[PDB]
């Protein structure tokens, strides 16, 4: 409901896009599990995509941790100070790639 | 509020390199590393070096 | 009672392969080699065990179980041993793949 939430007016951070575009995503940190099944999609994205994604986006740092963890998550962090959480849990590689590409922009 | 440097994911060299890469500027990394160093950090570093007997 | 050191199974073929294997053909089959030495039939069980044993200890390698259905001429052995096999997983291959500077990976095990 629109009376339930807060609101904001349309805004750019730091008047972005005027002088130059500054891609706002700063760090991206994955946590997968080498052993467990729910991380399957998260694994392949790390093998095939992460390289080319890092080449394409020089600005964002990408941290990747395999750890004994049951729900694979990706934590986006912004130049804004904003932090956004996602579960990549039980998703295909095209689905991980797509999500990360949503976070990016 | 806690320093991102004290939180779980930190690589300072990667951050420094990235910083410059995202604004499309060329810094000798030496000069940029020089740039983020403050007198306060040095004074605290000397406090710790003196009180722990570290050279 | 000793436990021998474990081999790493990382396999690269030696340069002298053709000559090695041909000398192994000569010595194993107890035969003066017919002009095509890579096409001779491996069907005989005696010759098979002998050949693959001496080939096991020269090349420091073993032909795995299932594969033994597929080995008929010597050309098959040539082709099998000409195909390299690493032991390094996707991750060890990844760290060794010359990563971009903006990507930092840690190991949690």
């Amino acid at each position: 409901t629109a009376r339930g939430t807060a609101s904001r007016f349309l805004t750019s951070v730091l008047h972005n896009g005027l002088g130059r575009y500054v891609q706002q995503l700063q760090r991206l940190s994955f946590s997968l599990s080498r052993d467990a099944p729910s991380s399957r999609g998260a694994r392949e994205f790390v093998e095939r995509e992460v390289t080319d994604f890092a080449r394409r986006n020089p600005g964002v740092v990408i941290y990747v941790n395999p750890r004994p963890c049951c729900v694979p998550r990706v934590v986006a962090e912004y130049l804004n100070g904003a932090v956004r959480e996602e579960s990549i849990h039980c998703k295909s590689v095209e689905e991980i790639a797509a999500l990360v590409q949503k976070l990016a922009d | 509020p806690v320093r991102r440097s004290e939180k779980p994911n930190w690589d300072y060299h990667a951050e420094i390199q990235a910083f410059g890469h995202r604004l499309q500027e060329t810094f000798s990394l030496d000069l940029l590393k020089t740039a983020f160093v403050n007198s306060c950090y040095i004074k605290s570093e000397e406090a710790k070096r003196q009180k722990l007997g570290i050279d | 009672l000793v436990c021998p050191p474990i081999q790493s199974r990382t396999y690269i073929p030696p340069e002298d392969l053709q000559s090695r294997l041909e000398s192994h053909v000569k010595e194993v089959f107890g035969s003066s080699v017919p002009s095509n030495w890579q096409d001779i039939s491996l069907e005989d069980v005696h010759l098979k065990f002998s050949f693959l044993a001496r080939l096991a200890n020269d090349l420091r390698h073993a032909v795995p179980n299932s594969r033994l259905h597929q080995m008929c001429r010597v050309r098959d052995v040539l082709d099998f041993y000409n195909v390299p096999v690493q032991d390094r997983s996707k991750f060890d291959e990844l760290i060794a793949s010359n990563l971009p500077h903006n990507l930092k990976i840690t190991w949690g095990y």
